[PDB]
């Protein structure tokens, strides 16, 4: 639960 | 003024894109990848403006900065005064449906059993069930709960794909596009009407618009209601007219993201859009129907009635609502 998963 | 380029996923999607950018004279163009995940990238890499999503699609393109523009809105269940445009949006009910014939099947008895779901990363079709799954079993291996599934966008060797039969030459199997013969709410409903499935991870709608005459496609022309149940979290099984104390989970209403930049002209450009070519548009059916596909749910649902204004100018997290998010993030521990 954070970051962009590109 | 500039032009809004689309994002189409998969051939039978870029065809609609195609038709309606020649109806829009060119104001809307078309680009178009082979998953959801990838029209998101083709949107944050500006080589498309926007597409519109399923929530847990919502939950990827929000966490990579998209905002949510305009949602669908399908006809209500009350009397509203209200334009459609202006009338806050009401949440789908995600259910397990069964057949009645299929006598012993309760949520209860789902371990080993054959599943059918949207697609992976879906709201209705992937992240309430298996979300509540894992919740219940105490495990991530949600891959080894069902014997075989259908769940597009899984390995096409795993038992997640076993039931995926691709397109009409097989190639394609489990791919995330509406190629694949089980993908969707229409396919992954007609993996459970086909027993090719156990159960089907689908919303109400699903049910009611394919059975009974509402479509009139092969499959689905001969289907009765009655001869479906639905699954309650309590372990009873229920008719499908009970789905509103029998669900799974209400689900925030697909809607068009695009990058916080565009968001502005896109929403302005959709509105516009859809007074023409929208239900009852100046000129649908006449000359091009936006939220038609001959039951295919392309581009938008086939049962929006109108894209929505939304209140507060939300993101993303606000839109999904704080539980699913949650829920959301807690499964994807898992992989
Ligand atoms: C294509 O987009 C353009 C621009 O928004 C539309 O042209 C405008 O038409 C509106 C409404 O009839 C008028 O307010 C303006 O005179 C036009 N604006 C500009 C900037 O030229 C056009 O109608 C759209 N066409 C289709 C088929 O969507
Ligand atoms: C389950 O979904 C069906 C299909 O959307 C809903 O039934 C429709 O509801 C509208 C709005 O009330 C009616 O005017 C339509 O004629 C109905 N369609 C069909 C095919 O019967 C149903 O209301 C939903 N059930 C719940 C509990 O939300
Ligand atoms: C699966 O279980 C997790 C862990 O309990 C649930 O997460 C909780 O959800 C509630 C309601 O939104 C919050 O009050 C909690 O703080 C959440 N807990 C944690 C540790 O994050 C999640 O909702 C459950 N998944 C499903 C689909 O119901
Ligand atoms: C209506 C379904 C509930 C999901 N939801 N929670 C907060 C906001 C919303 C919705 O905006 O889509
Ligand atoms: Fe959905
Ligand atoms: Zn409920
Ligand atoms: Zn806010």
């Amino acid at each position: 639960l954070e970051a962009c998963a590109f | 003024y500039t032009r809004v380029v689309w994002c189409a996923v998969g051939p039978e999607e870029q065809k609609k894109c195609q038709q309606w950018s020649q109806q829009s004279g060119q104001n809307v163009t078309c680009a178009t990848a082979s998953t959801t995940d990838d029209c998101i990238v083709l949107v944050l890499k500006g080589e498309a403006d926007a597409l519109n999503l399923d929530g847990g699609y919502i939950y990827t393109a929000g966490k990579c900065g998209l905002v949510p523009v305009l949602a669908e809105n399908r006809k209500s269940s009350k009397h509203s005064s209200l334009d459609c445009v202006l009338r806050p949006t009401e949440g789908y009910l995600a259910v397990a449906v069964v057949k009645k014939a299929n006598e012993g099947l309760t949520w209860n008895s789902l371990k080993d059993k054959k599943s059918c779901h949207t697609a992976v990363d879906r709201t209705a079709g992937w992240n309430i069930p298996m979300g509540l799954i894992v919740n219940q079993t105490g495990s991530c291996a949600f891959d080894e709960f069902f014997s075989q599934s259908c769940a597009p966008g899984a390995d096409p060797k795993s038992r997640l794909c076993a039931l995926c039969a691709g397109d009409d030459q097989g190639l394609d199997k489990c791919v995330p596009n509406s190629k694949e013969k089980y993908y969707g709410y229409t396919g992954a409903f007609r993996c459970l009407a086909e027993d090719v499935g156990d159960v089907a991870f689908v919303k109400n709608d699903t049910v009611w618009e394919n059975t009974n005459g509402e479509s009139t496609a092969d499959w689905a022309k001969n289907l009765k209601r009655e001869d479906f149940r639905l699954l309650c979290l309590d372990g009873t099984r229920k008719p499908v007219t009970e789905a509103q104390s029998c669900h799974l989970a209400v689900a925030p209403n697909h809607a068009v993201v695009s990058r916080s930049d565009r968001a502005a002209h896109v929403e302005q450009v959709l509105l516009h859009q859809q007074a023409l070519f929208g239900k009852n548009g100046k000129n649908c059916p006449d000359k091009f129907c936006l939220f038609k596909s001959e039951t295919k749910n392309l581009l938008f649902n086939d049962n929006t009635e109108c894209l929505a204004k939304l209140g507060g100018r939300p993101t993303y997290e606000e839109y999904l609502g704080t539980e699913y998010v949650t829920a959301i993030a807690n499964l994807k521990k898992c992989s």
